[PDB]
């Protein structure tokens, strides 16, 4: 009874542009999902699919091949919807994940850069000897329940 | 401030 464990990171960055756009939008941003300290999840990740405000033109960003990010401009933050696949025949073939995109924080001296990570656990259990080897090529370490 |  194997259970294999592997982390993402999930995370942002900000910036707000000298310039606003015609459309008046204020800020550079960029959405990204990778593996920690070197890892590479391209191992056992499929794809990578980025759902973005319908105020975007075609919302749904497909990334297939790393790096997994979008980078935007924009005038305002939103939850953004992320779905991490895997390189799996079996279930689970897929993680859902939800992404806040905040462009800004309110304080006494105002901050032109914004960056911001989150660690995402991801738990296996009993996984096939070739996603399993797909995991634990990728940092994944296996506990017994 | 601004959210959508």
């Amino acid at each position: 009874q194997c259970t294999v464990q592997v982390r993402l990171e999930l995370g942002h960055r900000a910036q707000l542009r000298k310039k606003p756009t015609t459309e008046g939008f204020t800020h550079d941003w960029m959405v990204f999902v990778r593996g920690p300290e070197q890892c590479d999840i391209q191992h056992f990740v499929e794809k990578v699919v980025f759902w973005l405000h319908d105020s975007f033109p075609k919302p749904r960003r497909v990334c297939k091949e790393p790096p997994y990010k979008v980078e935007e401009s924009g005038y305002a933050g939103f939850i953004m919807p992320i779905e991490v696949h895997f390189k799996n025949k079996e279930e689970p073939r897929k993680v859902c994940f939800t992404y806040d995109l905040f462009l800004n924080l309110e304080g006494n001296p105002p901050v032109n850069h914004l960056n911001h990570l989150r660690c995402e656990k991801l738990t296996f259990n009993n996984p096939t000897t070739e996603f399993r080897y797909k995991l634990l090529r990728a940092g994944g370490v296996m506990v017994m329940p | 401030a601004a959210r959508k």
